DNA sequence: TCGGATGTATATATCTGACACGTGCCTGGAGACTAGGGAGTAATCCCCTTGGCGGTTAAAACGCGGGGGACAGCGCGTACGTGCGTTTAAGCGGTGCTAGAGCTGTCTACGACCAATTGAGCGGCCTCGGCA
DNA sequence: TGCCGAGGCCGCTCAATTGGTCGTAGACAGCTCTAGCACCGCTTAAACGCACGTACGCGCTGTCCCCCGCGTTTTAACCGCCAAGGGGATTACTCCCTAGTCTCCAGGCACGTGTCAGATATATACATCCGA
């Protein structure tokens, strides 16, 4: 149907570099990339797990912005601009 | 006359009254409690909007955008401690560089 | 629709600025933030009233919850705002 | 030409500290979200607004963790972040015990 | 007041029969049970509020506890709750 | 009549009526469901059994037969799930887990 | 006043030992005194606010636990 | 004329104070401190002994957590002697300054 | 250094004190009933979202030099652990007062529910100057 | 230099407002007696100073290597547009659930009741650490 494989590479090296520049750091070691990919992976794991549980409780096959904003609010990292 | 007008305020006390009575924060609400709550909310809005309007007009722009709200929040310790874990859409950065980074 | 504060965010600028205007995006952010602060202060007032074994959530409950949330500087200013608002409501009655 | 290493680096820090457009390409992040999601419940659906919110939140979390790990690496008198810096900054924040 | 202090010895006896709680271990255990129950309860409450319902059902508690706990202990708690539910349904 | 208890019907050891009263008292919503207190009692008893088993191990291995908060924090810190749930709690009479950074050790 | 000096050097030394450290710098004493005074100030403010709301003059342990819980770090063994 | 090698006593007292569980700050000084720091918020107050004990326990836990964190910090910079900069870094990463 | 000194878990007799146990009881838990509405179920409709396809182009990949910076070594001088002697004030246990927590009552204004009214800001227009 | 957001216009309808009811939350008064407070003195555990050695924080130096910046090449993100049908959101209605009430009864509670494991202090042998 919609089988998927290896999207973690979507967060490319220059994207991580631009994110770090936004963070305000000059140099970057080569080993930073894969581990920050893993960090993003586990963060998204927790966030979207809470979100999808919220959805399932509502008996909705789709995820809405309210779902993820509630998940993030519970995560101790609230969000604005969406309801 | 309306209570909101009787209070000399700008927020509709009926709205916050309905919110409280719907927010199930208690079984019953006080008489002046919604008035006091509207007052404190109006004061907080006035303060944050002062800060945002300043952080926007100094940028030579006449349209307050969430970037300006981020500037206003991240530039006030009180609002920060109140809204530290907030991540506004189309915002989320404060311009600063550490000392040891510059040559 | 929604029954929120958005019809009032612009009409307070005239008391704080002159020419600036809200963007259709930022107004929703401000509205959501005001709803969030409203909820965060109301739950604190309710928890306080429950702790004191009372069930009514009266003015004094909010007056204490606001200083419990906001520290000294802005807390006392907001407190004084609420107090003078209560005074203006009291002195304005059927007799005016 | 070839600028001395460091000059161009500072430019892309002060520049991105003003604009706020997303730094991660939309489609790859959206596909990654779909991937990490499908394991929990199959063949889900997402409002574009929802995945945009995911991207915003993740960008904020990443930039926060990166400025924190930058502080870390500075404290070690270095100017190059390293995996140990990330690990320390995460342990102090308290998500790895 | 009403709490769980007279129950901790009971549940303990079925797992570590050759043991005994102190006079304060029961107190800290009771406070912990109280606050985690309050956490699960308020989670289920502000969860049912989202779906515009006003009640709180067993399904709400199930979703809340799965949303509040990670995989292993979460699923084990779900199993325990479902077993209790069907047991009550029997009688 | 016939005097049968809901907790007894559930084969549990926690008072389901007590947690029902707690729920209705905490005003978490306007009304509670039938099976909701049953499920809550079940999950609470499972959590209690688990943490008490862990503390009983962490005490009996310590050559003592009396659970004190020290053993409770042993059991909490010695589990990743409990940590993720109770890592933000400071048990009375403390008793931080004993650990030493390997770099501090001598040659 | 000087009452902050009640938290003496060997006290916080043993404290850091339980924390798992081997060496201490002299200025750590003053730094820890400062941060501890800040933490007190905050928790005591919240507790005294709770009490003032309850219209009391003492400070019950219950309101202290309330203040700690609301501050982020809860506390058990006191109900 | 025997004398232990420098450092060993520190390890031994580490093992001790980590195995033990009792408080570490003298009661009356901490109680006097709570008194003098409370009277300015509201004068003429009273304190249940259990309440000041709870303050003591909470403060001990907070300090020991901050200390193990700052120890990790100071280790990360190749040192073994915690310095105030370590405290500032730990507090900033924990997010209260 | 291996052996000797020193801190430490180990074995053994004590009492005592928190804890397992039988006895009334009562108050909260359970049973049964009813009255009313929250929501469970079901059409439905139309919003959006998922699929796809073409260009087109900004962005990512790859490579290459080269310079800055991470890192190992060392030395050196200082700040801190260790230990012993000294002061001090914490903690010990009584002891006495009393302000205030806490429990009971009870009377009163106070706040939810409700019938009736209206104008205020909400829907949709008309039109003008600034944000892009 | 261009066209869309917003000032100014006017008509509506439902949420705010008034008046009123009545059940009750609690404000207030009063009484009790509990625990906190201030103090009394005694013992000594612990804090304080000091001297001393030495472990290491730091600063410097040299090396070697590995990110950056740039140029070129590839690529897939993106944007527009078109389908399309899945389910998000909606209204209607019934029914099955809960709240609340009254009655009834036993699980937990408070009481006294024994009662044996758990902390204490002294002596034992061991783990460890540091000196040739």
């Amino acid at each position: 149907r919609k089988v998927l494989r290896d999207n973690i590479q979507g967060i490319t090296k220059p994207a991580i570099r631009r994110l770090a520049r936004r963070g305000g750091v000059k140099r970057i070691s080569g080993l930073i990339y894969e581990e920050t990919r893993g960090v993003l992976k586990v963060f998204l794991e927790n966030v979207i797990r809470d979100a999808v549980t919220y959805t399932e409780h509502a008996k909705r096959k789709t995820v809405t912005a309210m779902d993820v904003v509630y998940a993030l609010k519970r995560q101790g990292r609230t969000l604005y601009g969406f309801g | 006359k309306t209570r909101s007008s009787r209070a000399g305020l700008q927020f509709p006390v009926g709205r916050v009254h309905r919110l409280l009575r719907k927010g199930n924060y208690s079984e019953r609400v006080g008489a002046g409690a919604p008035v006091y709550l509207a007052a404190v909310l109006e004061y907080l809005t006035a303060e944050i909007l002062e800060l945002a309007g300043n952080a926007a007009r100094d940028n030579k722009k006449t349209r307050i955008i969430p970037r300006h709200l981020q500037l206003a929040i991240r530039n006030d310790e009180e609002l920060n401690k109140l809204l530290g874990r907030v991540t506004i859409a189309q915002g989320g950065v404060l311009p600063n560089i550490q000392a040891v980074l510059l040559p | 629709f929604g029954d929120s504060f958005t019809p009032y965010f612009p009409r307070v600028l005239k008391q704080v600025h002159q020419g600036l205007s809200l963007s259709q995006e930022a107004v929703s952010v401000m509205d959501s933030m005001i709803h969030d602060i409203l909820d965060r202060i109301a739950t604190e007032a309710g928890q306080l009233a429950h702790y004191t074994k009372r069930v009514t959530i009266t003015s004094r409950d909010i007056q204490m919850a606001v200083r419990l949330l906001l520290p000294g500087k802005m807390g006392k200013l907001a407190e004084a705002q609420g107090t003078n608002a209560a005074l203006r409501t009291s002195l304005c009655a059927i007799w005016q | 030409h070839r600028y001395r290493p460091g000059t161009v680096a500072l430019r892309e820090i002060r520049r991105y500290q003003k604009s706020t457009e997303l730094l991660i390409r939309k489609l790859p992040f959206q596909r990654l979200v779909r991937e990490i999601a499908q394991d929990f419940k199959t063949d889900l659906r997402f409002q574009s607004s929802a995945v945009m919110a995911l991207q915003e939140a993740c960008e904020a979390y990443l930039v926060g963790l990166f400025e924190d790990t930058n502080l870390c690496a500075i404290h070690a008198k270095r100017v190059t972040i390293m995996p140990k810096d990330i690990q320390l900054a995460r342990r102090i924040r308290g998500e790895r015990a």
